[PDB]
This record gives C-alpha cells, structure tokens and sequence, in this order.
C-alpha cells in the first residue's frame, strides 16, 4: 500500500549507505573535477553514455534486497545533453544559452511571477487545497460539478493574500482557464493564470520552432526524435487519467516497453468507482480511469483517452519546467492517503433552512454553516474555518455530487523501454531507461513542520521520485524518521529503488543541480530549462 | 430501525445509520472494546454518506434540478443542439 | 438554435428587471432552462435584458 | 467566607477572596499594620486567581465549550481523523 | 464566412465543430490546431497538417 | 483573539510590526494567524523576515561540503556556529535547547 514499501525502504536505507556516492558530487568546479585526484575522472569517456559500477550478472529490475555480485563497469544513454555533469556544462553557460533562446518569445508580467512565487513560498498554505485537489483528481464532470465552490474558495483566497489558488496541478491550471475565465473570477487572477498557460504554449512553440519537419522514422515524430518534453515515451511525473499510458503503449510499439504497476506487469483501467465497490484495500495492478463524459461507462466498453496528445506535451512542459524554475527543488511529489480522507469529507454540518426564506451570506447570523453554532469539533467546517476561508450552504453540498466519483488509492507505476530509432545500436537496445510516476498523487508548495491543528502525516506520505522533485525536509512528514535518516537524506536525494534510480532516469542530477543552484530570473531560468531538455542523439 | 438496535460502537454496529449532526463519534466511545476489527471501516463510510444524501431529503424545494452538465445527446439533436449549464448561479428558487 | 427565449411575461404597471438576482429576470435560475439563448448568455457570464 | 471575618489587610487573610471586582486595594490600607509578614503574596494571588475562575460564573451561558485545540486522540481515530479548532471566532451563542 | 481569434479544445460545454467547420484559404490564415472540429480527425493527418 | 486585535491595533495606528522581538513569537505569527486574520501587509512582514532567515539557512548550507562528519557530529556543524547544537540561544523559552 505504498506505506510498507516506503518504510521498507528507509529501514534498509539506514545502513546501505557506507560513502557518499559519486554521482551527487555536482558542487566541483572545473579545475576540481579535472584534477587527478578525483575518482569520477576515470569513468568520463564519452559525452553521451555515463560509465558506472553495476552488480553482475542481475536482470534489471530485481528482487527487493540485491544479491552480493561481483562489481562490472555497465553504461548507459545520457538522453538529454544538459545531463553532461555540471562541472563540464556550467549553470552560466545554459542561462546564457536560455536568454539566447527567450530572445523575442513570450515573458511573464512580474505581477505574475511575484504571485506564484507568494503561492509557492507559502507555508501556511490551506490543506483544504489540498484535499480538493486530490479528491476532485482532475475529472472534467467531477470538477465542474462544483464549479461555485471553487470559485468561492479561490476568490475568498486570493482577495486576502493576493495569492493564486489551485496553481498546483495541471488539470487544475487548465480547467479553471477554460471554465472560470469568462468573467466570475475577478479580473486580475484570470489575467494571471493565462499568462502562465500562454508561458507554457510559447515553451511549446520554441519546442516546435528549433527543430526541421518532415523526417519521422519508424512512426515516430520528429518533434519526439529531438525533443523529450514533445515524446510520448517519456511521462508525467503525476498522473490522473490513464490516457498518457495508453498514447505511450501506441506510440512506441518498436523500442520494447514494459510497465510495473504495484507487482505484476500490466494495467487494468476499469473507470467508474463507486460506494458500492470503492475497496480502499485493494491490491491488484487496477488504475481509475475516471468517468468520460461523452458517452456511457458500461463494462466491456474499452477505455478512450479524454483529452489530445497536446494536453499531455503542456503536461509535461508544465511540470518539467514551471514547477522546478520557480520552486527552486523545495516542492515534493506525494501520494495521498484516501481511506484517511473520505470518512473526513462526509461530515459537513449545513443546517436545515426554513422554506420562503432566503439563503444567508455573512457569517455573522447563527443560520451560516461557519458560525461558532455550527463549529462542532472534527468535521469539514473546522477544516474550512481554519483556512478562513467563506463558503455557503450549497457549495459545501455539491459534495454529495462529487461523491458517486472516487478514487481508490495511489500506487507506483515504473515504466520502462529501449532508446528510440534515433540512437537504436545492437548494443545500445540493451541499455534500457527506467523512470517513476506516481498515479492519483500530489505535490505540496513548501512543507509546514510546526502547524500542529493537523497531525502530520495523516493524509500524505513522502515518496519523491524525480531529483527536480526531491524534498530533504518533507521525510518528516513520514512515520519513524530519525536524526540519523534526516541527515543521510540531506545529502543523497532519496529516490526510492522501486521507483528508479539516477544512473538509469531520464531526468538526471545535473539538471536538479541546474534548477537548485542557479540565481538568475524566472523567465531565463524556464528558457534555460527548456534548452537543456534537448536530446543528444545524433 | 429496530431490532438492531443502536450504534453505540461497539463493531457489530448497524449499517444504516440514518442520523444526522451526530455528536456521537466524538462523543465518548470510550474507547473501543474487547472485538477483533476490521471493517466497521467502510461500513461507517459508506453508511454515513448514504446518511447525508438521506440527509439532503429536503433543500430540493429550493432546487432548480440537476442539467445536463456538458454538450450530449439528448436523443433529438436533430432540430436543436445541447448546451449544458455551468452551475455557476445561486440556485434557491425562492 | 436562436428561437428559444424565455424571456418572462412581465405584468403590467411593473418595472423592468436589471439585476439577475429577481425572479423577473431572464437570466436567473427561474428562468434558466436546458438549450435556449438564456444557457448561451449565461455561459458567457454577460447580462442582458 | 464567614467567619473569618474579611481581609482588612492584615495578613491572615482568608484565602478565598471571594469578591469582584474590588476597588479595596486601592482603596485605603493605609498602611498595613505592625505584622511579620512574606506571605500575603503567595496567598493573595491564589485567592485572585480563584475568584475571577469563579467570578466567570455567567459567561458560560455564552460558551460555545472549550474544544480539542490541536489534533489529539479522541480515542477511537480509526474511522475518523480529529482536528481542533483554532480559536479566532467570536464566541456569543446570542 | 467567419474567421476566429484562437480554437479551444477543451471547453466541452459544446460539442465540438457544431456551428463551425475550418475551411481555410490563405497562408495567412492557415490553422493546425482548428482541424480538431472536423469530424473524421486522426493522428496521421494531424501531424501532416 | 487578544493577541489578533492586539497586533492590528498596534498596526493600523503607527505603521509598525508588534511582537517582532522573541523568534517564538514568529514561528506562531506566521503559522497560526498567516491565513487571512490579519491584514494582507503584516503577514508578508513576517513571511519575509521568515524568508530572510531560511535564506542565511541555505547560504550556511551551500558553503559546507557534507559526508565528511567526524565523531558524531555533522560537517555543517563542524564548519559553522550557528548550526552548532553545543552552542545555544542567548534566551531560551523551553528546555529542548539544553
């Protein structure tokens, strides 16, 4: 259930770790790395493979514990070019490179950035965020259903801190543009929210502009031959609907895949989750669809994606991008625990008003639902009263909607394939990728350590797989973290082995070291970002 | 409702549960006793939200029903195109 | 798609409704029914009268 | 309270101090007589404290109870998470 | 003829392609993201277009 | 509530931050009364005196090299004062210092 697994993986974690590995030391300079002295030096051959010490004779991915094997020297791809070690590739060369690149594309108003980087910064950011993020889990009929209370919560918290809501998730972003944006949000946060979608399609089209057309091998597009944030293969780090799999299953059908989604190989996705069989405690490798809303859900009918490739290319420009430049490595990637959280949001304490009366507004009169009568220890309204935020009676009910929609739990999902046509060698075919996402998981902003209204980690658990999204402080937030895991984590990212390891990701180290040390602005930075994620195939 | 008789929790419990504003749970328990356990827990869950879609009962004078939520057929679509509402408005219909 | 309006039989001697937040209105939830204009205008969040 | 008789201060005195709002302080004294003394303080401020607990009284018939303040067991928490109230309302009942 | 600002793809409050349909005559006014309202849409022309 | 009405009275009358004086009194400013009991201005005072010293955090952080920590103690420690545990506070509150 993710819980074991992770506790498993600490317990083990405590003593594997006899040295500082090799690959964290990005800190060197150019004459330190250079220098006879440095051990890694011997091991830096060739600019597109990194050479490393792999267990023998181990088909990868293994059993839990590795078995005791005799150390041999494997390689591996460097898929993008900004993974070439820092000290080699320096931060101020790819800011230099980013301003060439945002030369005359789109930047941000600073009205905009100063908000979301507010929003990120926030530590006493609401849990009630939240929760709605992860309950709504981006379903287009489950998110318009209650379309009124999130307009209440994100005008009540914006007009008190002048900070933007709901800025987390990408099918939050993108909603909220497209439903809330004709005039019932006011009119400086719409402004806002499509300066940052317009940001995202401008990445894209500097993604579109520096590369040459017309030349797809083995059914695979150009767009994905030379770019990563434009390949199918290449997946979101939180996923919501299961769509990005399946553009993933037929886009590739040549570089040999193979998914992991919690033991056996293979997914399910069966939609449409209910009371009548919701099963919080199930183990099998099934994935919640969620329920389209054009057409009927019945049982043998196959699952259809919801949404373009499109989405999934702003998916992944979003949270490879935006999220790293402006977070700075601080936020962390999370699973939810469900089963701790809907017995939460049944108790909503709406009172019973009287017919041929009208509905009240402040909460000043006894009939409001977040007046001192109703606030009864432990049900919704305390939570929502403790974020001050206001709320009315029908906007706490649309619940009951929400709730013939669930999701069961979060689960890991590792996939893995071959390098593409571009750079397919009889012994490049053998060097597999293997990178992690999470299904129906979060990231929070910034973590608060000393809120003690909520008892830490009763809801979300830290399992971090990308070294963008790695988080030195949130591990607190898991169940038996000591002194000693505290300070062997301050220094490794813990990237859990179920979930991938550095050497054989996509998104490596250096490029976590780029977004995590480098102080120049938060336009160049993006167009840094974006011109590292170049493939250096040939 | 009767004879069951009343949750006083206890694990047997009973699984309709059709109270509302409950200061029971907590409430004094206190705590839970001497039985083995392991589910109660979706039984309280799915009995309580059953509980309170019971508990709606009224406030649907005051609806203004359910619409159509997106553009879909709506068996016709032969002399007039669906639209469906964005529930944005205050529905009270007074 | 354009001939269905529900806009209201106003009475006689009675004054015409601005805000939405009256039942006299065209575009308040009284008279806010499936596939007419009213859904159109109100889609777009723009008051008419 | 009687008898004993009343603090006239002295230093006996009568360690409830069972009155509000006294303008006897200060108020004469004037001054206090020819005694050994330390202790007065310790018992004077025991005796005040005291009778302003009790000197609530009413006011109580405005509460709205004193609740779980952070999150705390609450002694089941298996089917349901617990979380305090931050005390920023105004507490009235009217 | 019509000519619009920018297509939106995700806006499912209606149905796609119901009153407009693309068909473009100039360089100028080319559009790859607007043949989403043509029924009869696949991947292969998409990315050809 | 006391310590709310104290705050804004103190601040929409002189222009200036109360309570800034004892660092466990910031902590609980900006936790408990950061999410709209106060005006917008004080809480982003706060948050950005909260900012600044997380920000001295990380600068300490940077200018360490970790992994090299001799006879149970760390290196950021071992090269700096103020994330040194032997030495403490010029006030302390509670006992968890010693």
């Amino acid at each position: 259930t993710l819980d074991v697994q992770m506790g498993r993986f600490m317990e083990t974690w405590a003593d594997m770790m006899p040295h500082h590995p090799h690959w964290v030391n990005e800190h060197l300079t150019i004459l330190q790395f250079i220098a006879p002295s440095n051990p890694r030096l011997r091991f830096e051959l060739n600019p597109a493979f990194d050479f490393f010490v792999a267990p023998g004779d181990v088909d990868l991915p293994g059993p839990q514990r590795p078995p005791e094997a005799m150390p041999t020297v494997n390689a591996t791809l460097r898929i993008i070019n900004g993974n070439i070690p820092v000290p080699l590739c320096p931060i101020s060369f790819r800011d230099c490179r980013g301003t060439q690149l945002g030369l005359g594309r789109h930047t941000m108003t600073p009205a905009t950035i100063k908000a979301v980087k507010d929003t990120f910064e926030d530590r006493a950011y609401p849990t009630i965020f939240y929760m709605l993020e992860a309950v709504i889990h981006g379903n287009e009929r489950n998110f318009c259903a209650l379309l009124r209370l999130l307009t209440q919560c994100i005008r009540g918290y914006w007009e008190q801190s002048h900070r933007v809501a709901f800025v987390n998730n990408f099918h939050m972003l993108m909603y909220i543009t497209t439903y809330l944006g004709n005039g019932e949000l006011p009119e400086v946060c719409i402004n806002i929210y499509r300066d940052l979608l317009q940001h995202v399609r401008a990445l894209r089209q500097t993604i579109t502009d520096f590369t040459i057309q017309g030349e797809g091998h083995n059914g695979e597009t150009s767009e994905a031959l030379n770019n990563i944030l434009t390949d199918d293969t290449f997946i979101a780090p939180i996923l919501w609907d299961c769509d990005a799999l399946i553009y993933r299953d037929e886009a590739a059908r040549d570089r040999l895949p193979a998914i992991r989604v919690s033991g056996r190989n293979g997914y399910q996705a069966l939609h449409f989750v209910d009371m009548a069989g919701h099963n919080f405690q199930r183990r099998d490798n099934v994935l919640i669809h969620g329920r389209p809303v054009r057409g009927d859900t019945g049982q043998a009918i196959p699952i259809t994606p919801h949404h373009d490739r499109e989405w999934g290319i702003l998916s992944k420009i979003y949270y490879y991008i935006v999220i790293p430049a402006f977070s700075r490595g601080s936020c962390c990637t999370m699973g939810v625990r469900y089963d701790r959280l809907y017995p939460a949001l049944q108790a909503v304490i709406v009172p019973e008003i009287p017919a041929d009366e009208e509905a009240p507004t402040t909460p000043e009169d006894p009939r409001h639902p977040l007046h001192a009568h109703q606030l009864v220890p432990n049900s919704l309204n305390v939570y929502f009263h403790n974020a001050h935020l206001t709320v009315d009676g029908d906007a706490l009910l649309t619940l009951q909607e929400l709730m013939g929609d669930m999701a069961e739990r979060t689960t890991a999902i590792l996939v893995s394939s071959a390098p593409d046509a571009g750079a397919a060698t009889a012994t490049t075919r053998n060097m597999r990728i293997y990178d992690g996402a999470l299904y129906h998981g979060l990231i929070m902003m910034a973590y608060q350590a000393y809120d003690e209204t909520i008892a830490t980690g009763t809801f979300f658990y830290p399992v971090p797989v990308n070294p963008l999204f790695a988080c030195p402080e949130h591990l607190a937030s898991l169940r038996g973290m000591t002194n000693a895991r505290r300070v062997l984590a301050k220094m490794v990212p813990p990237i859990p082995p179920f979930l991938g390891a550095n050497h054989h990701a996509t998104i490596r180290q250096p490029v976590a070291y780029h977004v995590t040390h480098s102080k120049s602005d938060f336009n160049t930075l993006t167009y840094s970002l974006l011109g590292g994620y170049f493939k250096f195939t040939p | 409702s009767n004879p069951t008789t009343f949750s006083v929790e206890a694990i047997a419990a009973y699984t309709p549960v059709a109270l509302i504003r409950l200061l029971n749970a907590s409430g004094p328990l206190q705590p839970g006793h001497r039985v083995d356990i392991a589910d109660a827990r979706s039984i309280y869950t799915v009995g309580a939200a059953a509980s309170a879609a019971r508990a709606r009962a009224n406030h649907n004078a005051n609806t203004i029903r359910r619409t159509a939520m997106f553009a879909e057929t709506d068996p016709m679509t032969w002399l007039r195109p669906t639209v469906g509402l964005r529930r944005t408005f205050n529905p009270r219909i007074i």
